[PDB]
């Protein structure tokens, strides 16, 4: 019975954690968690993990 | 890389190339930040002294956008063993910082548990390199990428003449003629998630290149995240 981080990464853009019995999302270095607390927004250009092209 | 496709403009920006005194590529690497390149420990025996090239796609010409950097510090894992290939991982601190731009940018480091639960359970990752184009061939002048399925741990110990440690993982194809190869070593294995690429492995070894019933063996990056962190300070 797929829950929290196990269900579609818990809606997180990047790292998900089941903390208590709810999903806590977080982001690699060079990103900040958006206001919704799920999306990861780059704080600079040349964030990690992106092809230099879009 | 054997098979695979060219990295097109902007697609493999985390690739570094280690180059020897003759300015010839002998091993690959992954950009982690403006100062630090990840590679295989076994690559540091393939030349007396070396530099790091980034932003290169075609080693024959000079696109512009390419930069050599000199290494300031080599951190080789304390346990590396030439003989088992276990702990095949090293970090290089550059004397001067990498200037990110088109074709030059870091791959992200994942968190351990998330990486192992989500990234390594995807179907495929992407490995990339200037390495040889067949077992008996010459090194590639174009930078190449190849999508490689994760291989089940068991199968892959079953396939292997040598021990597969918990620091290693298998990826590639049983019979399809696609694989990393000599020269690709130390290079990136990255796994895409939504639209972000995370480092997951380091091209370490294989028995030949693209042999039937054999896979590519990668260093398991998730086993060394804390160590990579320490190394980077
Ligand atoms: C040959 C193949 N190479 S290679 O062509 O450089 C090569 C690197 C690489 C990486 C990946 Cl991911 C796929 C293919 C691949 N081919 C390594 C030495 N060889 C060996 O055949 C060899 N390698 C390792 C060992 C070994 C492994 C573990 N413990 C001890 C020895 C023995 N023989
Ligand atoms: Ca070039
Ligand atoms: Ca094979």
């Amino acid at each position: 019975t797929r829950k929290l981080c196990s269900l579609d990464n818990g809606d997180c853009d990047q790292f998900c954690h089941e903390e208590q019995n709810s999903v806590v999302c977080s982001c690699a270095r060079g990103y900040t968690l958006a206001d919704n607390g799920k999306a990861c927004i780059p704080t600079g250009p040349y964030p990690c993990g992106k092809q230099t092209l879009e | 890389i054997v098979g695979g496709q060219e990295c097109k403009d902007g697609e493999c920006p985390w690739q570094a190339l280690l180059i020897n005194e003759e300015n010839e590529g002998f091993c690959g690497g992954t950009i982690l930040s403006e100062f630090y390149i990840l590679t295989a420990a076994h690559c540091l025996y393939q030349a007396k002294r070396f530099k790091v090239r980034v932003g290169d796609r075609n080693t024959e010409q000079e696109e512009g956008g390419e930069a050599v950097h000199e290494v300031e510090v080599v951190i080789k894992h304390n346990r590396f063993t030439k003989e088992t290939y276990d702990f095949d991982i090293a970090v290089l601190r550059l004397k001067t910082p990498i200037t990110f731009r088109m074709n030059v940018a870091p791959a992200c480091l994942p968190e351990r548990d998330w990486a192992e639960s989500t990234l390594m359970t995807q179907k495929t990752g992407i490995v990339s390199g200037f390495g040889r184009t067949h077992e008996k061939g010459r090194q590639s002048t174009r930078l190449k990428m190849l999508e490689v399925p994760y291989v089940d741990r068991n199968s892959c110990k079953l396939s292997s003449s040598f021990i597969i440690t918990q620091n290693m993982f298998c990826a590639g194809y049983d019979t399809k003629q696609e694989d990393a190869c000599q020269g690709d070593s130390g290079g990136p294995h990255v796994t895409r998630f939504k639209d972000t690429y995370f480092v997951t492995g380091i091209v370490s070894w294989g028995e030949g290149c693209a042999r039937k019933g054999k896979y590519g063996i990668y260093t398991k990056v998730t086993a060394f995240l804390k160590w990579i962190d320490r190394s980077m300070k």
